């Protein structure tokens, strides 16, 4: 809008995506240090991509610490720059560097915290995220983490209808999309933060399955294979099969050993298999688990 | 359930009360207009019925690219030839945001019967998000109806499609509708949906929810219910031939009743 490529020094390369190439820059009048994603128009067969219209739109109105900042958009008659608030980097690759020493049990709060406030104003502004895994989720010097990458995210109705599909990097997405259910909401994205909670802890993957039955499998495994009882509804689900293994579920301290009793609750609490059961990310901000966090909630940008 | 978002409903409701708002077209862009007028835009809105129709396309896209040409049209002057170019970037933008398979833009080009170029439709695209500073995001009607309808004791098919139907005849009208908020129209719809299958009225408990009452919609409700009672002599027919399909009910062949006791 009121920005300009010629106000921007590119600094060097830091991602890409079929979204396209992110350097960092850094502005050459006020000294701020910015990531521009740039979106290729030039290709437009279809015209301006969905993904762009649906990241552009919904950041817009997302103003919270924990979500990224769309600073602004330059819309070019062959390119589109979408210009955001740099973080140096992503969860994914701090646990990398986290070696074995893990993280430390302050941080990890501290991370699951800010997280869910991010969502929680997601939820609240009828956003789903649909695609919560470490890579998309941005940290700072400072000690704030951001949900990135609005790509996939969607505009929801009160109640929902029936959107996309298999949505969900396949080791983050919750049983229901799994069963090929009719309709999904916000609770899928509690789901991918459940297994994100617990892949903090031990560096590793909850559920990495390598197809979508597998995934189910491995989750059933862990869980236990759902009936009618834990999960009413399960078994009339469009990809539900009676052959299914009926596995018993497994003492939950044995899912995640190093986790406290209060850890073990809130994360149980995150992967319950109903949908309806499965806590909200307002009700989470409250659990136990949180008592003792006393980072300052990191400040708004402009 | 969580289909309903039970911790989140009334956050989002105030939120889409304060966007729509902001995503209000002005009342009175018409008389501004040189070259165009409420009746050309009644045709227009018409055709996207059909379009929508033809390619399965839901209500939500419908409601969505007519706030984006009002909004666009309280902004930009536009020659009628242009009108309909407007209103297919329009429903391209809508369809790409709010449609699981958008249809192709080359699909697009063809149901405007070649008047436009592939090209003119993209450029259109990039004027339209430009002039609406990409803010596709607003509050519909059916975003309102659809919470109104979690208070309905019970759930009634017909009272459902029958204030969708309302609404959609709302879309056609720039006077009298462009002065009501999504929100009004869509209360009022429900109520003379409700009103007209059980007898009954708009509720306590969306008097709690809404801050609105009879008397707060009654402007807006003498209007729709003279739109309802017209509507077999209306210019534009898309909407009941549309509401005739079993899909909705047949609701469009429901009588309107005489008189609303308000
Ligand atoms: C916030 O800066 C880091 C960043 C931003 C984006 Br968008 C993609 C990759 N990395």
């Amino acid at each position: 809008g009121p920005g300009s490529m010629e106000n921007f020094q590119k600094v060097e390369k830091i991602g890409e995506g079929t979204y396209g190439v992110v350097y960092k820059a850094r502005n050459k009048l006020t000294g701020e240090v910015v990531a521009l994603k740039k979106i290729r128009l030039d290709t437009e067969t279809e015209g301006v991509p969905s993904t762009a219209i649906r990241e552009i739109s919904l950041l817009k109105e997302l103003n919270h610490p924990n979500i990224v900042k769309l600073l602004d958009v330059i819309h070019t008659e062959n390119k589109l720059y979408l210009v955001f608030e740099f973080l140096h980097q992503d969860l994914k690759k701090f646990m990398d560097a986290s070696a074995l020493t893990g993280i430390p049990l302050p941080l990890i709060k501290s991370y699951l915290f800010q997280l869910l406030q991010g969502l929680a104003f997601c939820h609240s502004h009828r956003v789903l995220h649909r695609d919560l895994k470490p890579q998309n989720l941005l940290i700072n010097t400072e000690g704030a983490i951001k949900l990135a990458d609005f790509g996939l995210a969607r505009a929801f109705g009160v109640p929902v209808r029936t959107y996309t599909h298999e949505v969900v990097t396949l080791w983050y997405r919750a049983p229901e999309i799994l069963l090929g259910c009719k309709y999904y909401s916000t609770a899928v994205d509690i789901w991918s933060l459940g297994c994100i909670f617990a892949e903090m802890v031990t560096r590793r993957a909850l559920f990495p399955g390598d197809s979508e039955i597998d995934q189910l499998f491995r989750i059933f495994r862990t869980l236990g294979t759902p009936d009618e009882v834990v999960w009413p509804g399960v078994t009339s689900m469009p990809d539900y099969k009676p052959s299914f293994p009926k596995w018993a579920r497994q003492d939950f301290s044995k899912v995640v050993p190093p986790l406290d009793e209060d850890g073990r609750s809130l994360l149980s609490q995150m992967l319950h298999y109903d949908p309806n059961k499965r806590i909200s990310a307002k009700a989470a901000l409250a659990h136990p688990f949180f008592q003792d966090v006393t980072k300052p909630v990191p400040h708004l940008r402009l | 359930g969580v289909n309903e978002v039970p911790d989140y409903h009334e956050d989002i409701h105030t939120y889409l009360r304060e966007m729509e708002v902001k995503c209000k077209p002005k009342v009175g862009y018409m008389k501004k207009q040189p070259d165009i007028t409420n009746s050309m835009r009644a045709i227009l809105v018409d055709w996207l019925v059909e379009v929508g129709e033809e390619y399965k396309l839901q209500n939500e896209t419908l409601h969505l690219a007519v706030n984006y040409i009002d909004r666009f049209l309280s902004s930009m002057s536009v020659l009628r030839g242009k009108l309909q170019l407007v209103g297919t970037a329009a429903m391209l933008l809508a369809s790409k945001f709010e449609e699981i398979y958008p249809p192709e833009v080359a699909e697009f080009v063809y149901i405007t019967d070649d008047t436009y170029t592939k090209k003119q439709v993209l450029r259109m695209e990039h004027l339209v998000l430009k002039v609406l500073a990409f803010d596709l995001a607003a509050p519909t009607i059916n975003q309102f109806l659809t919470q109104y309808f979690l208070h309905q004791q019970p759930a009634n098919c017909k009272v459902e499609s029958l204030a969708m139907f309302l609404g959609e005849l709302s879309l056609i009208d720039a006077d009298p509708y462009l002065k009501y908020l999504p929100s009004v129209i869509a209360a009022a719809a429900f109520h003379l949906a409700l009103y007209t299958v059980t007898g009954q009225s708009w509720p306590e408990s969306l008097v709690q929810k809404t801050g609105y009452t009879l008397e707060t919609l009654k402007p807006c409700l003498l209007d729709l219910h003279q739109t309802y009672l017209r509507a077999p002599q209306h210019a534009q027919q898309s909407i009941r031939e549309k509401y005739k399909n079993s899909k909705y009910h047949g609701v469009s062949l429901l009588n309107p009743p005489e008189t609303l006791n308000v």
